[PDB]
């Protein structure tokens, strides 16, 4: 069939374009989940942040 | 081209923004808007079109089960 | 405000003439005008052949022509032409 | 500055301020419902002293209202995508070819479109045949020594077409 | 950050700066702790066509990373253990540069304390 | 190596053809967008390959020929190079522009 | 082929007859026909207009010419060559003029002043130098492959 | 080249003794014959120039100008009808033979071995174009325009004669070769100052310089089309050619006295790009554009650099082609609307649909589009002058910006936006006019492919 | 071919791959496809062209010269002597331009083959480039446009006279 | 960026021609559930702005701000880039909120359409480009630089935190 | 309420807030009627010369040709050399020219002085 | 990009969106019905009518034609002039 305009109503839709729309948004969300757990944890950068340098003295002849 | 002209006085107005402005402006004491021009804009398949987090997050209504399958891998 | 009856009548004659002119601009006589991938991949193939013909022979016989940043050799691998080991990477520890 | 007279009126200037202030409110006041609210507010603010029989009071408050309108105008209003200044504004001027042309086509192309060009031939003879008598007579008689308007009366005398029909009616379709 | 606001609120002595980094001289009081690992094989490194400002320490991990990436090229998601080792070693170098900075910091703080108490 | 050189040179020279085609046609490709679409598709498929060879090996190259006016101590030819940027920039622009060809088939419909 | 007398020699005087003949020659309002005055800048006896002329004259007046805002007998303003739409749009300004220029130059000065603040106060992180192997990377600076070593080493912390 | 000279004479009398309705074909055919015939000259090999006994020689400074003039002749003639087509048979034969005799003096001028001969053939170039523009000057002060032309060109060019006789009786004969060989430096006295001022002042007037550039616009707005093209291209680039000749002598004083001329040329080049931004009168904008390009030429000639000389002769040839083309399109528009003003001819995108393509192509050649020879010339001028003074790139780049600006402005002003819906008299474009378009721009692009011909003797 | 005397090239050093994968090897599949598709008929066309011009031959040579003696062995006028001197001098100038061209081509080659080892094994070629261009700056540069030959020799006397007096006082 | 805004411009102009070439945010309001293929394309593009963690639009922008804060930087430029990343977050949210979420405003006689294989293939093609090929290009490049990889607290998370606020 | 829209050489004073109009005199209305009449008669002559169907030429505007001859060639008559003319001609003729001539003096002096010395960056300066 | 438009369809649509408005009756609504003369509705709300029909059809009719229509038939005339709807 063709496509038709309508006056002041909610427009008609095919099921195909809306099912590809749901398919693509859900694959985006699947990519952010299957990227957000699967190998990273990259927003937290794989290394504990070291302190002010050691919070210890005895560093190669510090002055007593 | 047929159009069927979806008729006047059908709307039976009742809508939320137009109802608030009619009540507040009747309390002001005028009651003369343009009126019911926009019931087709405010309701139908309209009238709770999706809010913020549903709009930004339309995806997870099917993606979580796919991620469960990915955990199953 | 409002028109005069003469201005309305003038507009009515313009309506009549504009209807006739645009109805004249309608046409479908059922003779409006009248008369008085193997191609694709051979189009792919043939300039490839011509420019490779050009790109070996004249390009090569000109000496300082198309040149390269060299492929990168490795400390633990071999050479395809000569063939020997480079002395490999040193001690591993603290890993 | 109008084709009918010189003075506009008080009422025309008031009404143009009404259309401009309401259009600016459309642009300022999106979601359309608080717009509809403020449209009733503006219509009430005109109804605050609609009752004035006076003239100097009306034009003095009109001048103060012009101050109030320029006080809160908007930078880029919702001008329509057909209005001048707007988005189109002879967007589709790509094929507004003027209608005096098409005389200068090669006769092969005029063999391609036979009946339409025969119809243009009889239109053009309808133009030339009906230019001398009625149009030249109404352009002798009806113009006064000062025409004093930008609008002509039709040929309501007896018969055929009103004068100056050609480059008014025969304008392009505004649509390629 | 934090060191920056402390330096800009404090006086110019007790919080030293970069770009003039040798401030207290080398081998001040060192108990002979210097190995300077040098696993580079710098001739073999220049043979392996590396980059300026990569001819550094921890570079043999980068060599192995380039080696495994060359050896399995369509394995698009292979080399991350040796990439992680290279990251770990440059992380250690970052620790070392932070140690040098705050060591000069505490040196200058104690030196100004000691000259204030001796004078 | 000759392959990488000829593949970059055809990813340039496979774009020149349709303009000279319509200047030497005199007839109407009504499907002229389809023609442009298939030559951009050929350019993208011959440009995805040598980037993969590039990062596979390294192996950077410059090409240079067809000089004019080697006048003073300098010269000039048509000289262009394919390195890291000059290879991993080409399929980006090609793929983007192939999709914009599709969108322009739609958007320039009645014009 | 044209009448010589419909050209424009001389300035405005004499004030009855030359003003009368020039007002009938250019077809304007009689007493509002302006000479410049006789400024000696050439300029003859040609009129002066309110200088904006193009983003006034709204396109709903529906005169003859499409984009010149012209109607074939007009003074044809002396500075129209600077006034055409596509060249200078003398629109009524949305705010002011002095307000525009003062806020713009003040904001540029404010940003450049804080740029000088940025130029004098850098940021950094608690970081020393790198540790380049061969005496802060000899043989990959300028060279001298057999002449000039300067011994200075790296020490660990 | 005497085998090229004797058909230039004997191309004349056929135009007399041809029957009616047949002069046109004969002139065009034999002109194109001689075009190829002197295109065969191009064998300038390596070290020397090429000589012929006591009258003729050829550098690379003269051969592309020669080929350009003999290319210009069918273009010159074929533009020059339809405004004198209905005029008389005898007067039309007189006109065409006058153009042919003009070009014969031009070829004598471009292959002038000696310099006294060069002065004589220089004012031989002067004289017939006066007659042509004054008989067919097409407008109301052709009187004034021809008079300014004649007195400026003589009263600039005349003391050059006395200076050349002075050089004659101080250094023997005035061959170009002995003056290459028996030259000796002439120091910073005042006599050298006045001699250099005389010679360079005559040529400054010929270019024109900015100080006397009111010469040009009247001489273009009141000339016919063939005289316009010949005047612009051949006369101004011939003036540049003569300066390129005689600047070989007088080395050290041009270091002193070259300062105000370069200054005047730079600032007036900017003022000329300012003046052709706002005027009406579509024909005259290209005239002021030519003033600005020749000021650029003048900077290039006096700075005395091999890059400068190569780019200078490149700019000569490219600007000759582009200016002649754009004059031809101005003639086409005036054939349409009979106006010469600018704001009347508007629109013309639908109407004359492919004329716009040639307008665009000409405006892009005048843009300095980059593979075009125009940009090669301007670029090497900028390189040489930045070696010369290292801060002068401000006026060069500002010239570039405003030059692109007014060129594209004259493009999108006349031929972009709206038909004025009262014209009724544009016709679809004649095959003659588009034939002249292809006569202009196909040899320009084929020159753009292999431009190793047109560069200067310091190649 | 060419002259490797004038155009030296470094020894080829080609590494060898090692998978350690089971893809198996798409790029080898495609490069064998490219060779067995394109490389056969183009080589056959080369063979056809070689034979059909190997029927009969032409010959071009290199134009070699004599030596005309000098310019300082010509007197103040000597047009039949100075002409020979200048043409021999100007041809020397042109071939020296191409000398500088060839050295710049070698420098481009050294930049390209090294990749990012800029400061190694290009000291030799850039160094001799600086040497020849210091010579060219000293000898053919500060002479301007209308060079004949005599401006070069006046420059020559000027340079050696000035440096002679400077090293005279500073000796 | 190239994949990103090619996709975004094509989506946006598709919507503009879908609603009669009017192009203004005023009288455009509710287009969600009017077929959500192009609208979904718009919101995936806009959430791919700010680099929602962690997508193809994440990598470059966040490595840039991390390398900028881990440098000998300006003390004005990093603050300006932080504020402008917050501002591109807010006009991204405004273009979504005025494109879809509000109650619908448009003239009547609507003709909203995607019945074309060309448009759906082009938008499909570029969102497939922006979900995978950004990662594919970003991953297998030899590092000609040395990445920082060692950042303090709120010197890696912080631009994401600022986009959230 | 507002700074009342200051005039400028760019500020188009709009047709609404003058405020100098709004006590419109009767004779000013008479002048507006005159202006309407003049444009009326001119458009009538335009339509009469315009709608002839056999007129093949252009509308032949006298006003535009009047303006063009006014602008191009009818400047030099009339002219008298005045004080303001001479001042503005000197300020636009000699000022910028003598200024850039000064800076080229300074540039040539510094450049030849410094290459007279030899502490200049011409290690290889080939394309002179 | 070219929807089907008729005079009857556009006339019924204009009469429809008139009849939705409040203070006119749906009773006495006529295609020939003077807004100024024989209906008695105010000119100010007649310009509200002008505004809303402009907003529906998506083009501003000018101020100079915001004066002199006063009836639905001339409204259909002017909208058919701007849109060029005849066959
Ligand atoms: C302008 C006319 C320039 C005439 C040619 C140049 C010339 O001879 O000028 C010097 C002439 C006269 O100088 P002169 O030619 O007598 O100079 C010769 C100088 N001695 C005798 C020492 C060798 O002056 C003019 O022409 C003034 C102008
Ligand atoms: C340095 C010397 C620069 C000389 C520039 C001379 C420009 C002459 C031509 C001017 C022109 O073409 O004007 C037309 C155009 C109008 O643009 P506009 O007013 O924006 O109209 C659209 C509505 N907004 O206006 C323009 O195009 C304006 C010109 C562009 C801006 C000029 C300054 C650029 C550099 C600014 C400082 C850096
Ligand atoms: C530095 C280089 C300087 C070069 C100078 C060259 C000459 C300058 C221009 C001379 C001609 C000027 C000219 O065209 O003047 C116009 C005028 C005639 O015009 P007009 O008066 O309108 O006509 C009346 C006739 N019906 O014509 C005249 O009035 C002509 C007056 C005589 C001019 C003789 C030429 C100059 C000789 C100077 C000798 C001292």
């Amino acid at each position: 069939a063709h496509i038709e305009p309508r006056y002041r109503q909610f427009p008609q839709l095919t099921r195909s374009q809306v099912i590809q729309a749901e398919f693509f948004s859900a694959t985006m969300w699947f990519w952010i989940l299957w990227r957000f757990w699967h190998d990273s944890d990259a927003v937290l950068g794989h290394f504990p942040y070291p302190d002010p340098s050691q919070w210890t003295d005895e560093e190669l002849g510090i002055p007593p | 081209s047929k159009m069927e002209l979806p008729d006047y006085k059908q709307w039976k107005i009742e809508g939320t923004p137009l109802e608030t402005v009619q009540e507040k402006l009747a309390a002001r004491g005028l009651r003369d808007p343009w009126g019911r021009n926009e019931a087709w804009r405010y309701m139908g398949g309209f009238a709770n079109n999706v809010s913020f987090v549903g709009a930004l997050l339309k995806g997870f209504k099917w993606g979580f089960a796919a991620f469960v399958v990915a955990v199953g891998a | 405000s409002g028109y005069t009856p003469d201005e309305k009548l003038r507009l009515q004659q313009l309506r009549e003439l504009r209807r006739r002119w645009l109805k004249d601009q309608e046409l479908s006589p059922r003779e409006p005008v009248l008369p008085p991938s193997i191609f694709a991949f051979t189009h792919v193939l043939i300039p490839v052949w011509i420019i490779h013909y050009y790109l070996k022979y004249h390009v090569t016989t000109k000496p300082y022509t198309i040149v390269e940043k060299k492929p990168r050799i490795f400390p633990g691998d071999t050479i395809l032409e000569t063939g020997e080991v480079i002395p490999p990477m040193k001690e591993f520890p603290d890993q | 500055f109008l084709p009918s007279a010189a003075y506009l009126t008080h009422q025309q200037k008031v009404l143009q301020l009404y259309k401009r202030a309401l259009r600016h409110l459309e642009s300022r006041c999106v979601h359309r419902d608080k717009y509809r609210y403020f449209a009733c507010l503006l219509r009430a603010r005109f109804d605050e002293h609609k009752n004035e029989k006076d003239m100097v009071k009306a034009t003095q408050l009109l001048r103060e209202a012009e101050k109030e309108f320029w006080h809160g105008q908007h930078p880029q209003p919702y001008i329509f995508p057909e209005s001048p200044g707007g988005t189109s504004y002879e967007r589709y001027e790509c094929y507004k070819v003027p209608e005096w042309c098409l005389d200068d086509w090669h006769p092969s192309e005029k063999a391609m479109y036979p009946d339409y060009f025969a119809k243009r031939e009889q239109w053009k003879k309808l133009r030339r045949e009906s230019w001398e008598r009625e149009v030249k007579q109404l352009q002798e008689e009806t113009p006064v020594g000062g025409p004093r308007t930008e609008a002509l009366p039709p040929a309501r005398k007896q018969g055929d077409l009103p004068p100056l029909w050609w480059h008014i009616v025969t304008r392009p379709r505004e649509r390629p | 950050g934090a060191h920056l606001a402390r330096r800009y609120l404090g006086d110019a002595s007790v919080e030293p700066e970069p770009l003039r980094m040798p401030t207290f001289p080398p081998d001040y009081g060192f108990p002979e702790r210097k190995e300077r690992e040098m696993v580079a094989t710098q001739q073999e490194m220049n043979d392996a066509q590396l980059v300026l400002q990569q001819r550094d320490y921890c570079a043999h991990y980068l060599i192995r990373f380039l080696k495994c990436k060359r050896d399995s090229f369509p394995n698009f998601l292979a080399c991350k253990h040796e990439q992680h080792d290279w990251d770990y070693c440059e992380h250690l170098d970052y620790v070392k540069r932070m140690k040098e900075f705050e060591r000069e910091r505490r040196l200058l703080q104690r030196k100004k304390r000691r000259e204030q108490r001796e004078a | 190596m000759n392959l990488f050189s000829s593949l970059t040179l055809v990813t340039l020279i496979l774009l020149t053809m349709p303009i000279a085609a319509i200047n030497f046609n005199t007839h109407k490709f009504t499907n002229y967008p389809l023609y442009v679409k298939t030559t951009i598709s050929c350019a993208f498929i011959t440009s995805m390959i040598p980037t993969m060879m590039f990062i596979h090996t390294g192996q950077e190259m410059i090409i240079s020929n067809w000089h004019w006016l080697t006048i003073q101590t300098l010269k000039l030819s048509l000289s262009f190079k394919m390195d890291f940027f000059s290879m991993m920039f080409v399929p980006v622009a090609l793929f983007v522009t192939w999709s914009i060809m599709e969108f322009s088939m739609w958007y320039m419909h009645s014009d | 082929s044209h009448i010589t007398k419909d050209m424009l020699p001389g300035p405005y005087p004499k004030t009855p007859e030359e003003r009368a003949a020039a007002a009938k020659k250019y077809n304007m309002r009689v007493e509002d026909y302006e000479p410049y005055p006789d400024d000696g800048m050439g300029y003859g006896d040609y009129p002066k207009l309110p200088d904006r002329s193009q983003q006034e004259r709204d396109p709903w007046y529906d005169w003859d010419h499409p984009d010149l805002r012209l109607n074939w007998g007009e003074p044809m303003h002396w500075d129209l060559d600077m006034y055409i739409r596509n060249r200078v749009d003398t629109s009524p300004t949305p705010v002011n003029w002095n307000l525009m220029c003062k806020h713009l130059f003040g904001f540029v000065a404010f940003m450049l002043f804080m740029f000088w603040v940025g130029e004098t106060y850098p940021t950094y992180q608690p970081v020393g130098p790198k540790q380049y192997p061969y005496n802060n990377l000899y043989l990959e600076r300028g060279g001298d492959p057999n002449k000039e070593p300067e011994p200075v080493v790296h020490y660990e912390i | 080249m005497l085998k090229y000279i004797i058909p230039t004479m004997m191309l004349m009398p056929l135009t007399w003794l041809s029957k009616n309705s047949m002069i046109w074909i004969n002139t065009t055919l034999h002109s194109l014959l001689i075009s190829l015939t002197s295109l065969l000259l191009l064998n300038q090999f390596g070290d020397n120039s090429l000589n012929f006994s006591l009258t003729f020689f050829s550098d690379s400074l003269s051969t592309p100008l020669l080929i350009l003039t003999m290319w210009l002749l069918p273009l010159m003639l074929m533009a020059s009808q339809h405004h004198l087509s209905k005029e008389n048979l005898a007067r039309k034969k007189l006109f065409i033979s006058m153009l042919i005799l003009l070009q014969l003096f031009l070829i004598m001028t471009f292959t002038a071995t000696e310099l006294i001969f060069f002065y004589i053939m220089f004012e031989a170039t002067l004289v017939p174009t006066l007659i042509i523009i004054t008989r067919w000057g097409n407008q109301t002060e052709r009187l004034n325009a021809g008079l300014y032309f004649l007195f400026y060109t003589l009263a600039g060019s005349l003391p050059l004669l006395v200076a050349l006789i002075y050089i004659q009786n101080t250094m023997g004969s005035l061959n170009f070769l002995i003056l290459q060989y028996w030259v000796q430096p002439m120091p910073n006295s005042w006599s050298n100052t006045f001699m250099w001022l005389a010679c360079m002042m005559a040529f400054m007037v010929k270019m024109p310089l900015y100080g006397l550039h009111l010469w040009l616009p009247k001489a273009h707005v009141e000339a016919p089309i063939a005289g316009s093209m010949v005047l612009a291209a051949i006369l101004l680039k011939l003036g540049g050619y003569g300066m390129m000749r005689i600047t070989l002598l007088l080395n050290p004083i041009t270091d002193f006295m070259a300062y105000p001329f370069i200054m005047l040329s730079l600032w007036g080049m900017i003022m000329t790009s300012s003046i052709c931004l706002r005027q009406t009168d579509l024909k005259s904008l290209i005239a002021y554009s030519s003033v600005s390009h020749m000021a650029l030429v003048i900077v290039a000639i006096l700075i005395q650099t091999p890059w400068s000389y190569m780019g200078a002769t490149a700019l000569m040839i490219a600007h000759g082609l582009t200016s002649s083309m754009l004059f031809c399109l101005a003639n086409s528009n005036y054939e349409r609307v009979h106006s010469r003003t600018m704001i009347l001819a508007r629109g013309l995108q639908t109407l004359l649909p492919l004329m716009a393509a040639w307008w665009l192509l000409a405006s892009l050649t005048n843009l300095a589009l980059p593979p075009s020879i125009n940009l090669i010339g301007e670029l090497f001028v900028v390189m040489s002058t930045f070696s010369w003074s290292n801060i002068t790139i401000i006026l060069m780049g500002l010239n570039m910006v405003i030059t692109a600006l007014y060129s594209l402005y004259m493009l999108i002003t006349t031929q972009r936006g709206k038909h004025t819906h009262h014209i009724n008299n544009i016709l679809p474009s004649f095959t003659r006019e588009n034939a002249l378009m292809s006569l202009h721009m196909l040899p320009l692009l084929l020159l753009s492919l292999n431009p190793k011909i047109i560069l200067g003797p310091l190649y | 071919s060419w002259d490797k005397d004038v155009y030296p090239e470094p020894p080829r050093r080609t590494p060898a791959p090692s998978p350690q994968t089971s893809l198996p090897n798409p790029i080898t599949y495609l490069t064998k496809a490219f060779d067995l598709l394109v490389d056969r008929p183009v080589t056959l066309v080369r063979e056809f062209i070689e034979r059909q011009h190997a029927k009969n031959k032409y010959y071009y040579y290199h134009r070699e010269f004599r030596r005309v003696p000098d310019i300082t062995e010509c007197h103040e006028k000597d047009v039949l002597c100075m002409f020979e001197a200048e043409m021999q001098w100007k041809r020397d100038y042109k071939v020296d331009q191409e000398i500088v061209n060839i050295i710049q081509e070698r420098l481009k080659a050294c930049q390209q083959r090294e990749g990012e080892s800029h400061r190694q094994n290009c000291a030799k070629e850039l160094q001799q480039f600086t040497q020849v261009v210091k010579a060219y700056q000293d000898r053919y540069h500060d002479l301007g446009a209308h060079y004949s030959a005599r401006k070069c020799l006046a420059k020559q006397k000027q340079r050696m006279l000035a440096e002679r007096k400077a090293t005279k006082e500073a000796a | 960026h190239a994949f990103f805004k090619a996709m975004l411009f094509m989506c946006s102009g598709s919507i503009i021609h879908s609603l009669n070439d009017e192009q203004d945010i005023r009288k455009m309001g509710g287009l969600f559930k009017a077929m959500p293929f192009t609208t979904t394309a718009l919101i995936i593009g806009s959430l791919a702005l700010t680099g929602m963690p962690f997508l193809t639009g994440f990598y470059s922008k966040d490595l840039i701000i991390e390398s900028a804060n881990t440098s000998y930087t300006n003390a004005w430029a990093l603050l300006m880039t932080l504020v402008a990343t917050s501002f591109t977050a807010i006009y991204s949210t405004r273009i979504i909120f005025f494109a879809l979420l509000g109650q619908p405003r448009f003239p009547t006689l609507i003709n909203i359409n995607e019945n074309n294989p060309f448009l759906i293939n082009s938008i499909k093609r570029l969102l497939i480009g922006s979900l995978f090929a950004g990662f594919i290009i970003s991953n297998n490049i030899p590092p000609m630089t040395i990445p920082q990889m060692t950042m303090p607290h709120y010197l890696k998370m912080t631009a994401l935190t600022v986009t959230i606020l | 309420s507002f700074p009342k829209y200051e005039p400028s050489r760019l500020a188009s004073l709009p047709t609404t807030l003058d405020p100098a109009e709004y006590d419109i005199s009767s004779e000013t209305r008479k002048a507006q009627a005159e202006r309407l009449a003049i444009r009326s008669r001119l458009k009538r002559e335009y339509q009469l010369q315009y709608n002839d169907p056999s007129r093949r030429g252009v509308v032949e505007d006298p006003a535009l040709i009047r303006w063009t001859c006014a602008r191009s060639a009818n400047v030099y008559p009339n002219f008298r050399p005045n004080t303001k003319t001479s001042l503005l001609g000197a300020l636009f003729g000699i000022g910028p020219l003598i200024f850039w001539y000064y800076v080229f003096k300074t540039d040539r002096d510094r450049k030849e002085k410094l290459i007279q010395e030899g502490k200049l960056d011409r290690t290889f300066n080939i394309s002179y | 990009d070219a929807p089907p438009l008729t005079l009857e369809g556009i006339k019924d649509r204009v009469l429809y969106v008139l009849k939705l408005y409040d203070k006119i009756d749906p009773e006495k609504l006529s295609v020939n019905s003077h807004f100024m003369k024989d209906l008695g509705l105010d000119s100010l709300d007649q310009v509200e009518i002008i505004m809303a029909m402009e907003d529906e059809f998506g083009f501003e009719i000018p101020d100079i034609d915001a004066e002199k229509l006063m009836c639905p038939q001339e409204i259909v005339d002017y909208i058919a002039d701007k849109k060029d709807v005849y066959e």
